């Protein structure tokens, strides 16, 4: 009912945190993926749309 | 042993037949033609 505690030094501490900002930016050649560089199966490609 | 996958399925390593030779490949070449404008408002020439 009546008893508190009081601080009577201190400490600095430092910690760390390590956060993801940005990940890795590609880029996809969606025919040379699908097809093959070379492909009339390209010419097929686009009939989907 | 004669031609040389890389760690997945793609050869990227060939020896001649008729000779040693041992060439590697290496695709031909791509990326994406990105064109670069002011805007069609301001002028219409372009950097890609």
């Amino acid at each position: 009912n009546n008893s508190i505690a009081i601080p009577t030094n201190f400490t600095i501490s430092v910690t760390t945190e390590i956060l993801p900002v940005s990940m890795t930016k590609t880029s996809v050649d969606c025919t040379m993926y699908i097809c093959g560089d070379s492909t009339e199966c390209s010419n097929l490609l686009l009939q989907y749309g | 042993q004669q031609f040389g996958r890389d760690i997945v399925d793609t050869t990227d390593a060939v020896r001649d037949p008729q000779t040693l030779e041992i060439l590697d490949i290496t695709p031909c070449s791509f990326g994406g033609v990105s064109v670069i404008t002011p805007g069609t408002n301001t002028s219409n020439q372009v950097a890609v």
